[PDB]
RNA sequence: GUGGGCCCCUCCUGGUAAGCAGGACGGGCGAGGCGGGACGAUCCGGACGCCGGGCCAGGGUGCGCCGCCGGGGCCGGAACGGCGUCGGCCG
């Protein structure tokens, strides 16, 4: 669900300073407005711009080419009832926004963080060798093998509309 | 409240501001005030003949009585459901020149003005809401790259 | 025994309901407090005016 | 009589007048969203960028009921003519109009409407306001005996103003009765659109939101 | 629910019809509405109006206020309805065209004496139904000794006198006299 | 007719505190049906002529009892303790 678009925006233009600086910025959003809300979230604060005082020149969607497995390492900052906090998480996936997907679903999850609470300060590719966190690596193996983690799994739903059978079945291993 | 004298409540409104007291300066009475225009009140709390009541401090009225000493002025004062006209007789240290039509008698001259010079064509001379900005072009030549930045504790 | 003293809690809502009237439009120019020295100057003026007199 | 002669002169020169403006405004319709794209695409040859134009209309859905509201809340609605929990209405965006829409944001949904979207509104939920009374809109002999003071003349003429908020916006706009909507689907009605909510801004995405409402 | 409270005011109520039982106020009534609503004539509008009204509202007119308001457009015909009475304390009367709802029996002696003429509702409706040269003319509403108590005698700004016999002098001797 | 009010949200004063007592803008019950909060005058939605069809707010969807699946994680109450388990930051 989430989506990369690059917004571009700029104080606007006065009589002491014509031609204002452009500042442009990489967000992860589920949509357009909520990404271009969050890209005056940081302009107010890095450069002290609040939207009164100023424009948004673009909202550029840009999507992503799969079909391969990568590594991303994230740097982000989120807030607690105690405080706030910096933390580094890696994971693999095949591209960017769905990478962010699977970093915000553990964040709530094992942290109870949502949304709003996170910053985002970094999002990049992370070459097999240069991986950090265990269970990342074991993955960015040659022939790794496992048995199947959860096959229970597919005995069970078959049995919800074959709600009565003559014999228990088995699970295949 | 429990105690409602004349004055009561008058802790700062009626104090001087800070380096401005003494006499008021010769302007006060060589001013010219007329027969209809519009003033406001502000009490100066060094001048205690006709000093009016604290409830008609930084309000706006008009003159209705030109006297030897003091000014006869209008106001419009709210009581629990309609309003009423108020007549208070101020001398001349609590009244000043009010610019409330300041602003319009610019307008109506300068329409009027720009009337006259036609530009041909007579230009538009209503008030406009500030309208929603039109398209144009800007350069990204030049862009900043910021983003968040790490919490320091 | 004790009952409340005091409260405007509806009583903002009572002043608004029939609008917030306004003073009739004669108030403002009343006579009423203006200079007697000046108010008799203007009878004097209108009783010597032909396009003003009224006197028979 | 003579009645029955200039009427029935009348609607046949009105009708040949929708037969030019239809084609004219379809012409009108394609070339906007062509004139942007070679201006985008002038843009990319230079380090530079196209800002195009602000929205000149909204509309304006309201989406919470009647229980309850604070004074200054229900008078900014009675000037936007939102009275009734799914109704909607066309709107001037100007710093006059935007700052009181922002004082009852919790209240309302509202963004940019298409071409598409006007039309099927007028066609389909169009009723006009005739001496106070709510008269339906179903053919171009209506919109040419109330509003060709103003050169709106047929169906096409209406629309055109309503999307380009021209110099008649405020005739053209007041003469529709206010939009009686179906209820709408919601996830959040106390959360504001950008925290996953329903209510404020919504920008393109109102176009979705009423059309199963329409 | 719908909100129809706030900018929108209570209805009103007018009297769209006379509550008299006399027949032939009904019948005059009934025909001067036919004819506005086939003439959109506003002298057939305000004189429909008067015809509703509570005879507190329909004073009577002198012939001397009459003989005194007619100066100088005295080829006209005033139009009144409501009664025309006499006023002795005028000696001679002038020649007028009067219509009214009902003369006095020493006016109409009076008027007829000059060459004047009494008409009717009903002479008017026949000869003149839109007004044409014609003046429509009313009496003083506030006359009435009713009229003259209203309101709080006993406030500064009053001007009004009480209602009884007051024989004391706390509060009628002017301010500075509770 | 009324001149015994009370409750909610924000903001306050006396009191260890109180479902205690006294004040303030806006709203509600009073004098407001219906659904939901198991249950409640006031909370969440929604404010009401008599019917037929459609859409759906608030809250929810093992059986009682109308309605559910897919996916990613984890597995009343204070100071103060825990080589329980999963995840981080600094050396
Ligand atoms: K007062
Ligand atoms: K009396
Ligand atoms: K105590
Ligand atoms: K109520
Ligand atoms: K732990
Ligand atoms: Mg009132
Ligand atoms: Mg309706
Ligand atoms: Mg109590
Ligand atoms: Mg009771
Ligand atoms: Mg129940
Ligand atoms: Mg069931």
């Amino acid at each position: 669900m989430m989506q990369k678009y690059i917004v571009y925006g700029r104080r606007l233009p006065s009589e002491k300073f014509p031609e204002p600086e452009v500042f442009r910025m990489t967000i992860y959003a589920p949509n357009e407005i909520v990404a271009k809300s969050r890209f005056w979230y940081h302009l107010k604060s890095l450069k002290k711009i609040k939207r009164t005082h100023g424009e948004i020149l673009d909202c550029q969607h840009i999507e992503e080419n799969g079909d391969f497995v990568k590594n991303f390492g994230v740097l982000l900052r989120y807030r607690s009832r105690v405080g706030q906090h910096n933390m580094y998480r890696e994971v693999r996936e095949t591209t960017s926004a769905r990478a962010m997907d699977k970093v915000y679903s553990e964040m709530a999850g094992q942290c109870r963080a949502r949304y709003h609470d996170i910053q985002i300060i970094n999002v990049k590719e992370v070459a097999d060798e240069d991986v950090r966190r265990e269970k990342v690596a074991m993955f960015t193996q040659k022939g790794v093998r496992f048995p199947h983690p959860c096959p229970y799994v597919h005995v069970k739903r078959a049995a919800r509309t074959a709600r009565f059978q003559d014999r228990a079945p088995h699970v295949p291993q | 409240t429990h105690s409602q004298g004349y004055r009561c409540k008058t802790r700062y409104c009626f104090a001087r501001k800070f380096r401005r007291h003494g006499m008021a300066n010769l302007t006060t009475y060589n001013r010219v005030y007329k027969l209809g225009q519009y003033v406001n009140i502000k009490v100066n709390g060094a001048y205690h003949k006709g000093m009016p009541h604290r409830y008609y401090n930084g309000r706006t009225g008009t003159i209705f009585n030109i006297g030897p000493r003091a000014l006869g002025v209008q106001i419009q004062k709210r009581v629990r459901g309609r309003i009423m006209l108020k007549r208070i007789n101020v001398r001349l240290e609590h009244v000043h020149p009010s610019d409330c039509r300041k602003n319009h008698l610019e307008r109506v001259a300068a329409n009027d003005a720009a009337r006259r010079l036609a530009g041909q064509p007579v230009p538009c001379l209503k008030r406009q809401n500030a309208l929603p900005r039109a398209a144009h072009v800007v350069s990204i030549a030049s862009a900043i790259d910021i983003t968040p930045l790490k919490y320091d504790g | 025994a004790k009952l409340k003293n005091h409260t405007s809690k509806n009583q903002n809502r009572k002043d608004h309901r029939n609008g917030i009237k306004k003073p009739k439009k004669s108030a403002y120019t009343s006579h009423k407090g203006m200079c007697p020295k000046y108010l008799r100057n203007l009878r004097r003026s209108r009783a010597n005016d032909p396009r003003q007199s009224l006197r028979p | 009589a003579e009645r029955a002669t200039e009427k029935e002169k009348r609607a046949a020169l009105v009708k040949d007048h929708a037969v030019k403006s239809a084609q004219v405004y379809a012409r009108y319709y394609i070339d906007l969203v062509e004139s942007e794209k070679k201006a985008r695409e002038n843009a990319l040859k230079n380090n530079q960028l196209y800002v195009p134009d602000e929205p000149k209309v909204y509309l304006v859905v309201r989406i919470r009921g009647i229980v309850g509201v604070a004074p200054k809340v229900r008078t900014i609605l009675s000037l936007l003519r939102l009275r009734q929990i799914n109704n909607a209405v066309f709107m001037r965006c100007n710093k006059a109009t935007l700052n009181a829409l922002r004082i009852v944001d919790h209240y309302v949904t509202y963004g940019e409407p298409t071409v598409e979207t006007i039309r099927n509104l007028i066609y389909k939920r169009g009723f006009a306001k005739v001496n106070g009374q709510r008269i339906p809109i179903v053919d171009n002999n209506l919109i040419d005996e109330q509003l060709s003071k103003h050169n709106i003349l047929c169906a096409e003429d209406l629309v055109h103003e309503i999307f380009t908020c021209g110099s008649s916006f405020k005739e053209a706009n007041n003469f529709l009765w206010p939009f009686q909507l179906n209820s709408a689907a919601l996830k959040d009605k106390r959360n504001n659109f950008a925290e996953g909510g329903d209510f404020g801004y919504r920008g393109k995405y109102i176009n979705e939101f009423v059309a199963r409402m329409i | 629910g719908i909100d129809l409270k706030t900018g929108i005011k209570k209805r009103k109520v007018e009297r769209k019809e006379p509550k008299s039982p006399n027949p032939y106020i009904r019948l005059l009534h009934n025909a001067f509405k036919v004819v506005y609503e086939n003439t959109g004539e506003d002298f057939t509008k305000v004189l429909t109006k008067r015809l509703c009204l509570s005879k507190t509202n329909r004073p009577v007119l002198s012939v001397s206020r009459l003989a005194h308001l007619m100066h100088k457009r005295e080829d006209k015909i005033a139009v009144v309805a409501s009664t025309v009475t006499n006023d002795e304390r005028l000696v001679t009367i002038p020649r007028m065209t009067i219509c009214a709802l009902k003369f006095s029996a020493t006016a109409r002696s009076r008027i007829e004496k000059a060459g004047g003429r009494c008409m009717s509702f009903d002479e008017l409706l026949a000869e003149k139904p839109t007004g044409d040269n014609c003046v429509l003319l009313q009496g003083r509403r506030s006359c009435r000794a009713v009229c003259k108590k209203f309101g709080s005698p006993g406030r500064p700004n009053s001007h009004v006198k009480p209602k009884g016999e007051h024989k004391g002098r706390r509060g009628a001797r002017g301010r500075h006299s509770w």
